[PDB]
């Protein structure tokens, strides 16, 4: 078999059908154990079996080969990777590998690689001639993303307004300011599957870091994409580890002509977990925060950028404020205006019994000329001045009542002028 | 026959209380004793005054629930006589306010309410005159003999003690006190 | 012989029982050595042998057996158990074993097992088919759990605000974040009755950790459940191991279809013990606390969770604030957002002589619509409208006169809302 | 301590006191603590209350700490797990007996010595006793003794141990000092209680005038 269909598939079957063939008593041990022992069985029969996956390179060209579904967990099922055939198909770190997997010999306890049939959805030989990401030209936001699915859902109204707060373009830098409990995981659920219902040609990335295991499940269930979610059961180095190899292999597929976009919960996390992962640069920011540290999420939020040539990184991320700690202000006023796009979300307005928590006179985007259309811009800056004089309770309320009147965008694009 | 019970309940509870009542005397008189009996002794005059206040809370508990006891008691054998009472001359009393219950019938939660208060003000200005008038009247004679255990209303000694009133917290805290005080006789 | 009940017993008629037959003086020695003695005196005899206990494997598969209600002692009393028996019949971490015991020989000191008629509390032969409890997917909380007896006692006032505060449910990580001389241990204490008064077969676990021993064995003999105190004598190893062994048999428990309940007191001094215990990996956070001292605290603590079917681990902890410690401050900061409802215990309220103290406008829960019925939601919805605006003195005092004269939360709730 | 606080306590207290100098090595004062701790234990078996007189429980643990063995991990100011679990054995032994006998240990601490291991093993021994009073230096700058400090001292279970007017009065004694700061309170009681011959006169006069 192939190690695709095994990752992706309940326990429960898995000792079914282990039991079945017969190895040992497969129950009390892990699921990657299984697996391991699964295939030893059956390259022992004599079959030859595929593999896929997600390929890094430690500082000595000890090469691995994890998976996405199992959270790029270190387990024995990891491919092993020799450098020869690393420096011969000049791969890096983040390029997708799948082909012909060598079982394991005495020696050694990680299976290996005998051919690879294809590189990162492409030709081994093709994939070659690409070049680095760094090497791109980055450009604005020339094409727009809309939120609305078209069907009139009740419950896409978040999402509605939000392209009516914040267009959204391909290769732009986004960030998500929300206090606590202020609805923003299920905004960011939503916007993940508004995008794959309405672009399902572009690859979508969810990237969960030290969350509530409740909230990894029901991201995987409820989003269709590949959700990579790292708990905060594990230390700061699988989360930093984790993330450096998202954001690798989006910067390798990006180079395919790809439009891939890719959420973090949190940028604040993220920055915590370097903080508290590299060693001390001998000046400490006050606080208790390491400056040179924040430069290795630079790095993951820095990435946000358009090709000429071809494809689109964007990177979504939302941040924490008035958590009750330090770090988090710190964090917020470090990324403050690194990114093109911002959101805005409030406490007081989400306590109101109104949602999306969203503060539409302070959140805003730039260069909204280039992204979206002339007259629609014209129509909403009148809505934005309409908005502005009051507060946020009344302006807020007002267009909450008045987007559930009607059903199509464009119908209410011509009913405030009307009246 | 849950008179009879309830009857054995109240004096049960009458015989605790007194109980508890003279073993609170003897409390006091044994500490009253040692106050004059010299040689200091802070230790001991703490731990009797701690038993003494002990004692006087649950002699409250128990005249209070005597108390309550005795009212159940008063109540169960009110409920009984009248019923045995309206099922021997409920249609006289019936036809005597008939009016509103023979229209109270089958009619809406309100209606039947409002009604039932109106008889229930008819019924009083009824009493009103026998109230006003009242000649001497003694208990039933089918079940006397009980009430004349109980007799009145509780005894001033059972209500004296409990005019003060205590917060929770005060009787968790004495429960505890209780709970060690019986942990220490126990050994 | 059924030793459960023997090592129960006080030590009166234990001392009676060993001098029924002149076994010299035993009333000198540990408990553990009476116990043994008089086994060994019982075994030499020829009469079969049971035992009971929990499973602890070392480094080189020789297992202990311990002893629950010993507070799980390294004692003598321990029954040994050899790796071979442990892979025969699929023996783990945790797990409860009762059968025979084989009388030690020469050449060692401790009892062994001659053949085991119980484990997991039932049949071996489907106790070794089982799965393991991180493989099963978790989910949110879905049962209620009402803290309220029902009978109006006044003792419940207390638990009935909790009602009234934070719903409790499966699979819910729960902090109270409890300063000291706060009222959290008889609030503890409280929750832990109301649960065996209310849900008896659920099994409820307390754990106390370097608690003062006085606590100990008022908690051992108020509370019906069993209860895990580890005291303040042992050293952080012991901690450690006993904390580590208790959630292992909390996992083996919950494997089994078994709903389990635990309450500990407290995450912080737990914490310490983790980070003292911990050997330095030459990263040293603000507050003496290394890099990897939060792995276990956050492993342990994130295994709480709803499983999709069968019993559902829950997990309420305790954490104290303002202690004048650093590293107490920061621990309670990196286990803020891993909890999905904490009630806070604000010190204002105890010095004013109103309990439970309850900073009810800061406390909350989450995911609670999914938990009860919407209509208690929104008059609970509601209610916290109400006691929002004002401060929290005379917000407890509004609603501790008005709940203790009614009977019951729903008379509670018909009486304010009749007004 | 010194022989002149020994000889003086030996030459004025009523009772047996045990001491040892600084004249002879830690292991010394190791073995005598020892000795005597399990001395009280034995009295204490036999039904028998006892009460013991710790000062200082910081120098015994750094005493223990000078003379423990080191297993290999040490904490910040060269104190280890095994430095503390020792006195710990010591300070524990606090608890009542049901059925008769009662073993009581009353102890001192230091702070704000010079030494930041000092405070730290006084962090560690924050929440190991059911009653703590504290001592500030501004207070007995005034020359006002004892210099005790009313708000941050207290007693764990203090509801248990009194009765219940005693409690009133305590909780009212709280609740009218609480307000003002320190040092003016501290004064302001010592002078209205020197006038009064008792604690309950005092609460009497204070009570209703
Ligand atoms: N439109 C809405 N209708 C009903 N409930 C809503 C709506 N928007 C938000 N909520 C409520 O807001 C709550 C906030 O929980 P949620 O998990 O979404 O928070 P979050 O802001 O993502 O952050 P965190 O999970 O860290 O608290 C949800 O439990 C949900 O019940
Ligand atoms: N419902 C209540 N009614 C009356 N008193 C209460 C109530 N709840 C708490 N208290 C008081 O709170 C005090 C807190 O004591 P306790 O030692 O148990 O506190 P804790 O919060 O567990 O913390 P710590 O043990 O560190 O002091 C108790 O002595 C008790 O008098
Ligand atoms: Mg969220
Ligand atoms: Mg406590």
């Amino acid at each position: 078999m192939n190690l695709t269909e095994l990752k992706n598939t309940p326990v429960s079957e898995l000792i079914t059908l282990g039991e079945n063939m017969g190895l040992e008593n497969l129950a009390r041990m892990r699921k990657q154990d299984i697996i391991f022992a699964i295939l030893k069985q059956h390259a022992k029969s004599g079959e030859d079996i595929f593999g896929d996956g997600v390929l890094e390179i430690l500082q000595d060209g000890f090469g691995f080969l994890r998976s996405a579904d199992s959270s790029y967990l270190a387990g024995p099922d990891d491919i092993y990777v020799s450098p020869s055939q690393i420096r011969r198909f000049n791969l890096r770190t983040g390029d997708t590998i799948s082909g012909k997997i060598r079982p394991p010999k005495e020696g050694e306890r990680y299976f290996a690689l005998l051919k690879v049939n294809e590189v990162n959805f492409d030709k081994p030989e093709n994939a070659r001639n690409k070049i680095l990401f760094e090497n791109l030209t980055p450009l604005h936001a020339n094409s727009r993303l809309r939120m609305e699915r078209g069907n009139g859902s009740t419950e896409d109204l978040t999402a509605r307004v939000l392209d009516l707060a914040s267009p959204i373009g391909r290769g732009q830098r986004g960030l998500i300011v929300a206090p606590p409990k202020a609805g923003k995981t299920m905004l960011l659920q939503n916007i993940a599957q508004s995008i794959a219902y309405n672009h399902p040609d572009c690859v979508l990335m969810v990237l969960l870091i030290d969350e509530r295991p409740e909230e990894v499940t029901e991201m995987q269930r409820l989003v269709k994409g590949e959700v990579v979610a790292s708990t905060f059961d594990e230390p700061a180095s699988r989360h930093v580890q984790v993330a450096e190899m998202v954001i690798e292999k989006a910067k390798r597929l990006v180079e395919h002509k790809k439009d891939v976009i890719i959420l973090l919960d949190s940028i604040t996390r993220l920055a915590r977990a370097y903080n508290t992962v590299v060693p001390a640069s001998g000046k400490v920011l006050t606080g208790g925060v390491d400056a040179n540290a924040l430069h290795r999420p630079k790095r993951f939020f820095g990435a946000a950028r358009n090709v000429e040539e071809g494809g689109s990184l964007t990177i979504i991320a939302t941040a924490l404020i008035d958590t009750g700690s330090k770090m988090d202000e710190v964090i917020y006023e470090e990324f403050k205006g690194t990114g093109n796009m911002e959101l805005h979300l409030s406490r007081k307005i989400a306590e109101k019994r109104v949602f999306p928590a969203i503060d539409y006179n302070r959140s805003g985007t730039r260069k909204e000329e280039l992204l979206t259309t002339q007259e629609e811009l014209q129509k909403m800056w009148i809505l934005r001045k309409i908005i502005h004089p009051m507060g946020e309770i009344d302006a807020m309320e007002f267009l909450i009542n008045k987007l559930a009147m009607t059903k199509t965008n464009d119908d209410f694009f011509e009913m405030m002028k009307r009246s | 026959t849950a008179l009879q019970q309830a009857f054995d309940t109240c004096q049960n509870n009458k015989a605790a209380w007194l109980q508890r009542k003279n073993e609170l005397a003897a409390a006091e008189q044994e500490y009253l004793r040692l106050l004059s009996g010299e040689g200091r002794n802070v230790s001991r005059l703490d731990e009797l005054r701690n038993i003494i206040e002990v004692r006087k809370w649950q002699v409250n508990q128990a005249a209070g629930r005597y108390i309550r006891s005795h009212e159940a008691v008063q109540h169960i054998s009110i409920r009984d006589r009248l019923n045995d009472f309206m099922q021997q001359h409920g249609t006289a009393l019936a036809a005597a306010l008939a009016p509103e219950l023979m229209g109270y019938s089958e009619l809406t939660a309100i209606a039947r309410n409002c009604a039932i208060q109106r008889a229930t003000d008819a019924l009083r200005e009824a009493l009103l005159s026998w109230l006003a008038k009242g000649e001497k009247i003694n208990y039933s004679a089918q079940d006397s003999d009980i009430l004349t255990t109980i007799g009145f209303r509780p005894d001033v000694a059972s209500v004296d003690d409990s005019r003060e009133k205590f917060t929770p917290a005060q009787n968790m805290i004495f429960s505890r006190k209780s709970a060690q005080l019986a942990s220490r006789q126990s050994v």
